[PDB]
């Protein structure tokens, strides 16, 4: 049962958090962001396991 | 039979990939687990019962 996480009308920088947890398996398949705050887009379906 | 799964070079038409060692992604110099890094060498199941 994954949150909705919907990342809308905002500035997806999540890539500080790099810094606050050590990320271990960092599998980004389509974009590799290590700084993310430009494109805006719709649907996000974030999912936390 | 494997696949470099990652490498610390861009491929260009008619180039091929050889070096196989830890591929680094982090600021400090990345070997084997702590940051993202991972070994860029997977094996592939081939089964006859696939
Ligand atoms: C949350 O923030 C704390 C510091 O307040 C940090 O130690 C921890 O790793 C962070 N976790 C994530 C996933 O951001």
């Amino acid at each position: 049962a994954w949150n909705r996480t919907r990342i809308s009308n905002c500035v997806a920088d999540y890539s500080v958090l790099y810094n606050f947890a050590p990320f271990f398996a960092f599998k980004c398949y389509g974009v590799s962001p290590t700084k993310l705050n430009d494109l805006c887009f719709t649907n996000v379906y974030a999912d936390s396991f | 039979y494997w696949y470099r799964l990652f490498r610390k070079s861009k491929l260009k038409p008619f180039e091929r990939d050889i070096s196989t060692e830890i591929y680094q992604a982090g600021n400090k110099p990345c070997k084997g687990k702590g940051p993202n890094c991972y070994f860029p060498l997977q094996s592939y199941g081939f089964r006859p019962t696939y």
